């Protein structure tokens, strides 16, 4: 319920912070993460592939052998890191949107000014439609605010939902 | 055989380019701020944090694995 909240509190929290660039440097490194990780894959299969035949041994093969639950798992977790990355971004253009979407705080306030201008000259009655007419604009900037807010928890939710937990590794017997 | 000697320096290796590699990006991926102030901002932020947490100790086990597989090559040998 961002919906219990007033159009100046979610409009206001939603302005409030320094937006995305923090989210974006993150998204950035898990990348070079995925990368790093990448290459640590390869130079391990060469460590137990390409640098080995020169030596041979039932010994050199069960160790080559007890290593392949390990490669699985790295490669498992490579897939997993190049996720990371992509929620990030979805996030943070989940949040441009409420950012965009959200009702400016100076049209709620210029809202609540002319209304009670209004009510202040409406001793005879002749403004009573257009005070309605305020009343229902600030109902329905509640009703946006809450509304986008909403998409935005939706959105960020699914986003992760997707980031799945960090399986541990098996042993090298 | 030297061979299993030299494939323990390797394994080591890729121990220290893991760690290093996770290392010098912890202070990109734990310090993930809240967009805004928010409860979605916060939350996504946190989880993010706690999830970039739980992965640096997800690569400290494998570093542990690799250097018990070197061991296994050194000392079986
Ligand atoms: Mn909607």
């Amino acid at each position: 319920a961002f919906e219990a909240y007033p159009p100046e509190v979610n409009s206001a929290n939603i302005y409030a912070g320094p937006g995305p660039d923090s989210m974006l440097a993150a998204a950035r490194a898990w990348r070079s993460l995925d990368v790093e990780m990448t290459a640590v894959q390869r130079s391990f299969n060469r460590t137990l592939l390409s640098l080995m035949d020169a030596w041979a041994g039932p010994v050199v093969m069960q160790l080559m052998e007890a290593a392949k639950p390990f490669v699985r798992w790295l490669t498992d977790l490579c897939v997993q890191l190049s996720e990371v990355e992509r929620q990030i971004h979805e996030i943070v253009r989940a949040y441009e949107w409420a950012h965009h979407d959200m009702v400016p705080l100076a049209q709620i306030y210029n809202n609540r000014a002319e209304r009670q201008i209004l009510i202040d000259n409406n001793a005879l009655g002749q403004f009573t439609a257009q005070i309605a007419d305020l009343d229902q604009e600030y109902d329905d900037f509640w009703d946006e605010d809450g509304e986008v807010m909403r998409d935005y928890r939706l959105r960020v939710s699914d986003a992760l939902s997707k980031l799945t937990p960090w399986k541990a590794p098996p042993p090298i017997a | 055989p030297e061979a299993l000697t030299v494939a323990a320096t390797e394994v080591r290796r890729i121990r220290d380019r893991a760690i290093q590699s996770d290392a010098q990006v912890a202070p990109m991926t734990t310090a993930v701020r809240p967009p805004a102030a928010d409860l979605v901002s916060e939350k996504a932020a946190t989880f993010l944090v706690e999830y970039a947490r739980k992965y640096r100790q997800t690569i400290a086990a494998a570093a542990v694995v690799l250097e018990e597989f070197a061991h296994a090559l050194t000392t079986g040998a």
